[PDB]
């Protein structure tokens, strides 16, 4: 095949310090208290939110002839769940020229659910359209992600404000992904933080693995770990992970967890080094006892589906997921509506373009 | 005078040699067909063999889903010949099997079957 | 599944907006001059260059425990070719210090073909590391692409100056990709364009597809036009393509072709709308007659492998391709060579860490 | 004086050892062919065996689509012997099966079959 | 005094127990082979069984394409042994089937077959 | 006092009901085994059945390549039970098949087979 063209001048002099620093991090971990996580323990109920996205054919190659689907859904334990917000973003529309699509949507006279949720989120949290900065207006690739993040935040706030007026006081809100927002100004994060502290929301962001996570050094030290337990990630590990992320990806200036980060064990037998590990981030206004209680709830809702999942998270992820037949039938339905709202010649010309490409 | 299709495979199937022929959309639209049991000439390496058409069947060529394409065209009320010349160009192939019986040699003699 | 959620507020006006620019572009193209290629004419040998590569396991999210491979190879007529050049980038070393590895590599220049080609490329046209700008030091994702592009340019210059210093003027040099460089300062492009000018290098860049919109409209044009032909792409279409690609990806700013574009038809008959279409770019010092000659050469070296290709392009790409087995065997070789230098103790923990983490 | 093809597989099929031989595009272009029932020599581990050609068939080698390639060449009136060396080289392979009968030893005595 | 290969599978076939053995490139280079019908020892759980080699075949190990690799090496006049030791280490494997005849009991009578 | 393995499938194979049982690396490392022809108790729906162990075979569980993993360990000469517990923990499963014969009822009578 052509090996030995890479072997010459291997330069393997860095694996020494790589392992030296990895051992330093492991030593830092070894001096961390492991609060027991026995099965019993007072726990909160759960309310898990999630967002999923789909893409029509040729959205990358020709984003001016396709569109995108965003669906946000929430599940309360089993059936005390919220509605589901689904929005279609046409590729050509204003996505090619952002910073006007958001205005048109927010000022929607109809106020479809997607716009209503954003209205409620903005008004309640005090976050204005100028807090998003200009990162989301950079281009469509950034706009899609920023829109999805803002949609998830707005869904959380709207569910707290208009569907659970008082009940939210006895729930543990679980949001998939780390409690971190990238691509916005510090004012946006400050507003989110102060609103959450004002409402005393019980919010924990649960993640499994990829962004860049050397923090999974817990794969070691969970051997001979005495079953399940809870632990707090050290500041040195957090700093090293953050610097590695900002050296590997860039555009990750906002990635620091807005609070603390804890790692808990959900399963004691795994068949594999890194199964059944929960990594949850807690807001700055929660103590260490709150971490123990959150871990107890997470274990109480543990599953063996994807190698020690959280259960409600997989349930939610299995409801907002979008099948591809959905975009296919969406294309066909849009074609039919175009035909019945404009001329058959116009519809046939569009169909000819779609036949000649994408 | 031109060749009928394109040979895409050959093998030995028991005491006989056989090959596979494919007819393309252009040839099918020109009206070219092969009857079962018909006798044809096979040119290979400067030699002429006698062949017989044994089989015929439909099979997808390339990356396509003929069932889905045809069903969707039927559902949407589309005429392939008129409205979609390109959807009819990727599914209009046909397959045939041809067995080599032998060759004619020298002064009208026949050499049965073949070892090549 | 819940498709009716996406059908709440369908909008069908941007489609009418879109079915005006496509028609205008089609009418603009119908005014171009088609130059036939009657299966004959003046053709001269092709010398094609290609670059490929790969990454080891865990490099996508754990680059600090993996590496990367990049290999460049060229092939010519008469069985002619050049020695290949391959390099291995250690992920951990590079990730923590861009421009700290590039300078170290450039300084060694003992036997390594990569360093030799880089030095030759720099000294043949007076290109400095300051010309490379600051885009390639932001993160590893930018560094890898910049390294590939610069290494291919260096390969071309080194082959022009060291292997064919007298017999270079009778070849047509083919680059797999558009004649453009992104992520570098204007000085880089100016110096390249002036080094090619003072050598009158017969260089054409063949892109095939990435381009998407140009192919979309040219397939419709070919559906009508009968007979292989070569024609020049209008600037009105070129500017729209540049606008759309910039809006879809800001980093593509400055990736404009360093010359003029032409589209040639290679196959009389096809089964799919966009087969047998070759899009190529020529430097500004090559006229329309030179474009016709190059199109004749490309049509003389046509192939039917990937729905109409240039043959030499596929041959060079196959030669420079890296089998998936190579990254896996490279680790087995490197670990052995590291153990046989650092002892049987420091080597065991590296394997243990690898087992624990991917 | 030189090997014909390249051996790519071997096994035991009942009471007889068999192997698979592949003829490459260059060998096929030079005119090298194997007749069915022909006797060949097999060298393995420094020992000589007598073998017989049993079967022959076409099989794609690598990640290729010979049917699509050949049909697309056919509809353009492309003579692969003169115009598309790369396309011809990607599809011109051929397969054969060879059974080992035994070997000659000592003063010419025949040892039947093999255990290796 | 060392195992010949590595056991990669076991099963019950009819009234007998079989296991699959794989010979690796290093052992094949050292010249170690197994004859068909040879008697071998099988150690399992501190117990010794008598086994018989029944079958032998070539199969790919891992994610590899031996046919493409060998054909490419033959085409490009690449001598694997001397020029590409790495490409020759990923295709040089062999497979064997071994049937467990029974267990010899010291100071006792041979115990036929096995239930474990 | 605890189940031997985990039941992963069941069916009607002719006039009898059969189920598939899997033994995990932990149970195998504890020395637990099932002999062919051994009688076991099957609890289902609050009812007890007599069952017999009919077959046993090795099969990969999850996403794994036992052949490649074991061959690589053998090549690199790593004691799999002392150096690579995680590699040993992903291949050490085993499969058994169990047939239900019937159940004991009232005054010691036997209800044969089952409709459930």
């Amino acid at each position: 095949l052509g090996l030995k063209d890479f072997l010459d001048d291997l330069r393997l002099d860095h694996y020494q310090d790589l392992l030296r620093e990895l051992d330093e991090l492991y030593q830092k971990l070894k001096q961390e208290r492991q609060v027991p996580l026995h099965g019993d323990g007072e726990a909160y109920p759960l309310l898990t939110l999630t967002v999923d996205g789909g893409e029509g054919r040729a959205f990358e190659e020709l984003p001016l002839l396709s569109f995108g689907l965003v669906r946000v859904a929430a599940v309360g334990v089993k059936g005390f769940r919220l509605p589901s917000i689904a929005h279609l973003l046409p590729g050509y529309e204003v996505l090619r020229d952002p910073k006007g699509y958001l205005e048109g949507l927010l000022e929607r006279s109809e106020e479809s659910p997607a716009a209503d949720a954003l209205k409620t989120f903005f008004r309640a949290t005090g976050i204005s359209l100028e807090d998003l900065g200009e990162y989301y207006t950079k281009d469509l690739r950034a706009f899609m992600g920023i829109f999805r993040d803002v949609l998830e935040w707005a869904y959380l706030v709207w569910g707290v404000e208009k569907v659970l007026q008082e009940s939210y006081k006895d729930y543990l809100f679980i949001k998939d992904g780390r409690l971190a927002q990238l691509g916005v100004r510090e004012s946006f994060r400050s507003k989110l933080q102060n609103y959450f502290a004002r409402k005393h929301l019980l919010l924990a962001g649960v993640t499994k693995r990829s962004e860049g996570l050397t923090s999974l050094v817990m794969a070691r030290l969970f051997a001979e770990a005495r079953g399940t337990f809870v632990l707090q990630v050290p500041q040195e590990l957090m700093e090293k992970a953050y610097r590695y992320e900002r050296q590997w990806n860039a555009d990750l200036e906002g990635a620091f967890v807005m609070g603390r980060r804890y790692v808990a064990r959900l399963l004691e037998d795994t068949f594999r080094p890194q199964e059944g590990v929960a990594i949850f981030d807690l807001p700055p206004y929660l103590g260490e006892e709150d971490a123990v209680k959150v871990a107890r709830s997470l274990r109480a809702h543990r599953s063996v589906l994807y190698g020690g999942s959280v259960g409600t998270v997989v349930e939610a992820h299995g409801r907002a997921s979008v099948a591809r037949s959905i975009p296919r039938r969406m294309e066909e339905e849009i074609l039919a509506r175009f035909r019945k709202a404009f001329g058959e010649d116009l519809a046939k010309k569009l169909t000819e373009w779609l036949r000649l490409a994408d | 005078e031109s060749p009928i299709g394109v040979v895409v495979s050959s093998r030995r199937n028991g005491p006989w040699a056989e090959l596979t022929l494919v007819l393309t959309p252009q040839e099918l639209d020109q009206g070219k067909r092969l009857l079962l049991g018909e006798l044809v000439r096979v040119s290979s390496g400067g030699k002429d063999y006698v062949g017989m058409v044994l089989d015929g069947y439909y099979e997808p060529v390339g990356r396509s889903d003929p069932t889905y394409t045809l069903a969707l065209a039927h559902i949407n009320q589309v005429d392939l010949e008129k409205e979609d010349p390109w959807a009819r160009k990727e599914v209009n192939f046909y397959h045939h099997r041809i067995v080599l019986l032998g060759r004619v040699v020298q002064g009208g003699l026949f050499a049965p079957s073949t070892r090549l």
